[PDB]
């Protein structure tokens, strides 16, 4: 109607860069973004440190840009612009972020099978190694 | 208002039915339709796919395939008057993820083998000081 | 008054006589006073037999003042005639000259055909604004009158013409746009179109033709998308994205790519024309080319690549890439911190074990 | 006495007005008595309208009986005439019907007139044989003797003249392949070919200085090589691997296909036309794909790409790629899985050592 938001879901690999865009007009003040994630249930304020998330804006286009995502950033993001002039706070529904790992299906499954047969052996050779010297010295 | 409540993903396995609804908010005198839209700012007309099938506006789509993504946007119209429409629920599908020994990820093995390793050390040691320096004397 | 100066050549049929003779009327009227001298100069040269140039009659126009007409005469021989002799009138009307240059035969003036193009509607062009329209374009010519750019349907009749005549251009190369209407059954009933052209330097019209084949089976697109290879992106200068359409039938193909929710202008891009496969024996394929600047690919910016076919379930579909085509399953296990504590944990435990061995070893 | 019915027409030069008109003149004198009657027709249809048929006035003659003259005269718009439409006068003198045609069809002129032109070589009889020749096919033309075709240099050399002459073309005609050979630095020096025909009809010698266009400068091709996409590969059906040539200048590339050395036929690849870019001046980029069974791609077969421009210093280059294109996937994921490797290593490393110390103090 009058606040345009784009992209609706990011599912990135942990590492790279995300943007994302609000387009408003250029008549009712500067823009302030939000934050969410699925705990809460009311969007709460978004802090901002240089080097990662960063915030610009050109004429009827502002940005956000956040560099080297990792797991602690799996939120819903709201661009909200209130008019100073009729007041009256207009907002978006925002953007999803998902990180995704490093690893596929077939590494991981060998992965699991090495690690449980090499988790079975340690259980194994603790029982032996708790039980033959008892029933050695115990004579 | 309403047009913010619904969730922004879906995860569904192929074959299987999902489930979406549309909070109506005019009482039980209104329409509900279900489109599929495209990106945004689109220029191809988007599609018609279902009506509401039960009274309380639910839909539900079968038979999952990879060609089944895209948002899906309720659309409700209360007589002459112009229609309300949400921003969607972006779908996401893929049925593989197995099994194997549910009860702790990668997050949990490791530590457990390094205090296996640790402990198996520990309790290795005494045995053979005890064996050893017991005989001589 | 000066009259209107008009000389009414024979055809080449028309000829009497041994050896056979033909006449030429050099009718100029609608002039007063009467005063009048007409010189049938034959080469430049008048002629003293066979000129009969007939008395000022007044022509009774009532609106005005009564005018007058003449009605000049000349006769010719075959050999005459077929001389290519310039019989030019020159009437010294009025104390005024005033010359008429005509030819002796059959000569359309000279030779000279370029081009028309005819241009059938699309299946985009018909989903979008459910229209039908088709024109033939003409071409670099001159912007003279005349050109009549008309379509006829298979039984005669025709259809309306054009509007919106071009302007010029620097090599003079104007050009017209004979647009019409036709309701979509007609058109897709499958009856030859031709739209003719004409003008006053054409010996004869340019019957052009356009129709839509009829039996053809449909198929499926299957768009892939490939990213720029490394050794262009070591360059640090541009790279190269394109989509692939494979194997559809019949043609045209519709796509487009947006960037930032924002589709681009059409002046980024550059699409191919479907053209037969190698091997399948009745598919086709087509590509698209898009050129952004290297920097730009290296911070995300990703890109959409939209293809609209008559065949395909939901007539839309619509792939993507950014940098990372990547990221499957296991957003959150397989561990990143547990993976360097074991290994710490395993590099020290070993080292210390080995001093039990020795010691092991040693008693 | 039946006058001399005649039809004029207007020269095409001859139409005024908007919308633009001119007129048709049907005269017929030399008739007696004054009874006569006119009537004009358009295809079978007769129009009033623009219609102006003068008295009946008596003929000035100085001898013999006195006759009387008429005139007749239409209007006619300029698009009709244009149409190839055909106008006919009538004149009915004493009840008789005298009908003369009209129409602007007097065009042809049967002759021997024929269009001589030429095709160039391109740059693929060029680079694959050395053979620089250039043909000057000739139609329009059917069996005749003498028949001569004279390649003539700038000032009208030796010639050999064409051979093999084909068989009469199915429009009732012949076609005449003239061919030469030819030197090779002449063609690329702007110099004036003619390939002068004489005939024994009309032995007019249709001359086109055909010679090659200096223009366009210099620029060399780069190829870049793409192997199939993963989605593809997963479909088991087929890949394509993609040559792509990028900023050549001027045109006319010629690129082929080779594997383990010997070239595939030329009916398994598929190569488009330049095209100009969209960014810089008139420079081009040109696509070949070759379509292969997915079975043969998981095995070798470098399937190397040869292209041949002008420009390029030695005009051939090569490109190869057979399994191993990835490209650097990631920068930390080849850290990550040679620290698991590490860390496996080591936990079966270390367990040796406990059986062996356990072991050997139980058997000291
Ligand atoms: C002086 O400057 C002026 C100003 O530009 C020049 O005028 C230009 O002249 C060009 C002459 O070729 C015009 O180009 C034509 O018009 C279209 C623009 O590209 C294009 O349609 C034409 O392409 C046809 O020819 C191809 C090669 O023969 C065919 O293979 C092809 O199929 C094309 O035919 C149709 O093309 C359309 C695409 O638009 C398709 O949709 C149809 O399906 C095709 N139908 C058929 C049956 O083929 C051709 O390029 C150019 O428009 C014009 N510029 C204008 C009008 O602004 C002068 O040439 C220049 N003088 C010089 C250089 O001496
Ligand atoms: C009689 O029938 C025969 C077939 O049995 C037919 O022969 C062929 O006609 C074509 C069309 O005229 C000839 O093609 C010409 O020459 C070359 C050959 O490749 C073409 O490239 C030419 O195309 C250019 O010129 C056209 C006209 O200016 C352009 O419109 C076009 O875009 C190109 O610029 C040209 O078409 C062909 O050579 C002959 N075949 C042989 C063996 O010569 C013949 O045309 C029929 N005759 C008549 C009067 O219909
Ligand atoms: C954005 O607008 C506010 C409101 O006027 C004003 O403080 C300033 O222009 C901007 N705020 C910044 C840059 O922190
Ligand atoms: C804003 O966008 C315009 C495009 O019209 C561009 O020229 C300008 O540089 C942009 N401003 C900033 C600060 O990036
Ligand atoms: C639905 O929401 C609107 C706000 O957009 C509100 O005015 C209306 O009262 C609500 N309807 C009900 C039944 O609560
Ligand atoms: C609801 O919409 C459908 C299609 O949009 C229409 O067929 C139907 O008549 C509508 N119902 C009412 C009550 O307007
Ligand atoms: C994109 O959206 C803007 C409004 O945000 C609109 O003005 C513009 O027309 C849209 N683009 C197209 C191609 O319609
Ligand atoms: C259907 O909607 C009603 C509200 O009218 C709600 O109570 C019920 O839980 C809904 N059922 C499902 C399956 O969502
Ligand atoms: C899934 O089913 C639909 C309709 O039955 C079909 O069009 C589509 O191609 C199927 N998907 C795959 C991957 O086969
Ligand atoms: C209903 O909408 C139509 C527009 O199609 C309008 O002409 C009509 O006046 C409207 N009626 C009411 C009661 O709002
Ligand atoms: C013929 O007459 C026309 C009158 O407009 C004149 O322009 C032209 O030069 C003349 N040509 C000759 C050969 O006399
Ligand atoms: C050209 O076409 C457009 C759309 O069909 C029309 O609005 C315009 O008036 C036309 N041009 C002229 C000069 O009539
Ligand atoms: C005039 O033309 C018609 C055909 O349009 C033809 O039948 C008739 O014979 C012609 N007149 C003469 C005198 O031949
Ligand atoms: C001439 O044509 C014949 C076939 O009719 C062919 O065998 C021969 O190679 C041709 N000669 C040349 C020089 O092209």
């Amino acid at each position: 109607s009058r606040i345009w938001q784009s992209p609706r879901f990011i599912a990135r690999k942990r590492g790279f860069t995300v943007k994302m865009h609000c387009y408003m007009n250029s008549a009712s003040g500067n823009v302030s973004w939000l934050w969410k994630q699925e705990m809460d249930e009311n969007p709460q304020q978004l802090k901002l440190e240089k080097g990662r998330m960063e915030e610009s804006q050109n004429e009827s286009l502002a940005t956000l840009t956040i560099q080297g995502i990792r797991f602690e950033d799996n939120g819903i993001y709201f661009c909200q612009q209130k008019c100073n002039n009729t007041s009256e706070v207009y907002q978006g529904c925002g953007t999803e972020l998902r990180v995704m790992g490093f690893s596929t299906l077939a590494q991981l499954k060998q992965r699991n099978t090495l690690k449980d047969g090499i988790i079975m052996i340690q259980t194994l050779l603790i029982i032996l190694f708790i039980i033959v010297p008892i029933f050695l010295l115990l004579d | 208002l309403w047009m913010h409540k619904v969730p922004a993903s879906l995860m569904v396995s192929l074959g299987e039915d999902a489930h979406f609804q549309c909070p109506h908010n005019s009482s039980n005198n209104a329409n509900v339709t279900w489109w599929r839209v495209l990106h945004g700012n689109y220029t191809w007309p988007p599609e018609f796919l279902g009506p509401g099938e039960d009274p309380n506006g639910t839909l539900i789509i079968q038979n999952v395939n990879k060609s089944h993504g895209g948002i899906y946007v309720c659309r409700v119209q209360e007589g002459n008057e112009s229609y309300q429409q949400s921003c969607g629920t972006y779908l996401r599908v893929r049925q593989p993820p197995p099994r194997p020994f549910l009860d702790m990820g990668e997050g949990t093995k490791n530590r457990i083998i390094t205090a296996e390793g640790i402990i198996l050390l520990f309790c290795a040691v005494v045995p053979g000081t005890l064996l050893l320096f017991r005989k001589r004397w | 008054l000066p009259p209107k100066v008009s000389v009414f050549v024979p055809p080449r049929d028309g000829f009497f006589g041994n050896p056979r003779k033909s006449k030429l009327i050099c009718q100029a009227t609608g002039f007063s006073p009467r005063q009048i001298q007409v010189s049938w100069l034959r080469e430049g040269k008048q002629v003293g037999s066979g000129v009969t140039t007939d008395q000022v009659q007044a022509e009774a126009k009532e609106s005005g003042p009564t005018t007058y007409k003449v009605t000049s005469t000349l006769t010719i021989k075959e050999s005459d005639w077929l001389g290519q002799s310039m019989f030019t009138c020159r009437v010294d009307h009025r104390g005024l000259t005033f010359q008429q240059n005509a030819s002796s035969m059959c000569v359309p003036d000279q030779d000279t055909a370029i081009r028309v193009f005819a241009i059938p509607p699309s299946f985009a062009s018909i989903f979008l604004t459910k229209s039908t329209k088709l024109t033939c374009l003409v071409t670099d010519l001159t912007t003279y009158d005349s050109v009549t750019i008309s379509w006829t349907r298979q039984n005669g009749e025709a259809v309306k013409t054009h509007t919106n005549i071009s302007e010029s251009h620097p090599n003079a190369t104007f050009s017209a746009v004979g647009e019409a209407s036709i309701c979509e059954d007609d058109w897709n009933s499958g009856e030859r179109f031709t739209c003719t052209v004409t003008h006053t330097d054409l010996p004869s019209p340019l019957k052009q033709t356009i129709s839509r084949p009829k039996g053809v089976a449909l198929h499926r697109p299957d768009v892939y998308l490939l990213p720029p290879a490394r050794e262009q992106l070591n360059l640090r200068e541009s790279a190269t994205i394109t989509c692939l359409v494979t194997g559809f039938s019949p043609a045209d193909v519709f796509v487009q790519w947006m960037q930032r929710g924002q589709p681009l202008s059409p002046e980024k891009y550059v699409t191919s024309a479907p053209m037969p496969e190698p091997q399948a024996p009745g598919r086709y394929f087509a590509h698209s080319i898009l050129t952004v600047s290297e920097e730009e690919w290296n911070t995300g910016e990703t890109y959409t690549c939209v293809v609209a076919h008559e065949a395909l379930p939901n007539r839309v579909t619509e792939r993507t890439v950014d940098k990372s085509t990547e990221g499957e399953v296991s957003a959150d296990e397989e561990g990143f911190e547990n993976l360097w504590a074991t290994a710490s944990t395993f590099i020290v435990l070993f080292l210390l074990s080995l001093f039990y061995s020795t010691t092991v070893t040693l008693f």
